[PDB]
């Protein structure tokens, strides 16, 4: 799954 | 060092002592946003809870670490995963919470077709959550399919506020790049000052998910999809013969570029396509334990 970008 | 300076901080929000004392068969059962999740055997009663385990060390913004205690403390709610306690323990967070045994609706959309009864509930169930949060100021901002946890017989909950931020008079809308790629909001990319209309976005792709397995422009890097999400028209589904005029009409009012135009999650409350949905029991045969 694609991680989330913070 | 200034790692040392945060366990303090955090030290001082947290429950005091160690949950390994009550807690017994610690397992792996995910990753996610800001760290991984295991079950975990409560020794005195038998019954099963969930461990979010954040190494303090490994996150982008550790500050955003406190959301995990904010929302525990103040947002419990139906549709909102329960948050028992959290915990200090050497270098990580831990948060003992609800455990949702049915998984996460990314591996039902992943696996098989969910139809429009179950869609509806979905939608009705996460804009339950939604309406709440909103009105208090609260925008999640990292809805999607891996965010949304289920239980066994179907209740659908929200999940992962580890990304969450608040509204206010004195502090109107947010500005940080935070989400996941794929489904976050136009003006949120354009680094625009942005509010709750976010998660309606974020939602309308999740619906996307729901009726094609992903979200759009899945197959390019993160980078190129958040600048075709910028720049192009709303995503459109793949094929749009399967899903009715309701579901249709629904997801027109989600998938709006300007969030002024863009319906509330009150308004969308009211959305006729949301007569649809079924009762839990709906759900329950898409979970991994009950479909062939």
């Amino acid at each position: 799954r694609p991680k989330p970008l913070v | 060092v200034s790692h040392e300076q945060f366990r303090a901080a955090l030290q001082l929000v947290v429950d005091p002592g160690d949950p390994r004392s009550y807690l017994d068969n610690f397992i792996k059962i995910g990753e996610g946003s800001t760290g991984i999740v295991c079950i975990a055997t409560v020794r005195s009663s038998g019954k099963l809870v969930a461990v979010k385990k954040m190494d303090l060390r490994k996150q982008q913004r550790r500050e955003l670490l406190f959301n995990e205690v904010v929302i525990m403390r103040d947002y419990q709610h139906e549709n909102v995963v329960e948050m028992y306690n959290s915990y200090l323990v050497g270098d990580e967070l831990w948060v003992v919470m609800e455990f949702l045994e049915g998984g996460a609706l990314t591996d039902i959309v992943t696996h098989t077709r969910m139809n429009e009864e179950q869609i509806a509930a979905v939608c009705l169930a996460v804009l339950q959550a939604l309406s709440v949060l909103h009105a208090q100021g609260v925008i999640h901002r990292d809805i999607k399919s891996d965010s949304i946890l289920l239980t066994h017989d179907g209740r659908v909950k929200l999940s992962d506020f580890g990304f969450c931020a608040q509204v206010s008079k004195e502090v109107p809308r947010r500005k940080s790049l935070v989400g996941t790629p794929y489904w976050m909001a136009p003006e949120l990319i354009s680094r625009l000052p942005y509010g709750p209309e976010v998660d309606i976005w974020s939602l309308g792709i999740m619906v996307i998910e729901m009726v094609d397995g992903e979200p759009p422009y899945f197959n390019e890097p993160p980078l190129k999809a958040m600048k075709m999400i910028r720049d192009n028209l709303p995503p459109r589904l793949k094929n749009l013969h399967k899903v009715s005029p309701s579901l249709k009409g629904f997801l027109d009012r989600l998938l709006v570029r300007d969030p002024a135009q863009r319906a509330t999650a009150a308004e969308l409350l009211k959305h006729p396509f949301l007569a649809k949905a079924g009762p839990p029991a709906s759900i329950v045969p898409l979970m991994r334990q009950n479909r062939t």
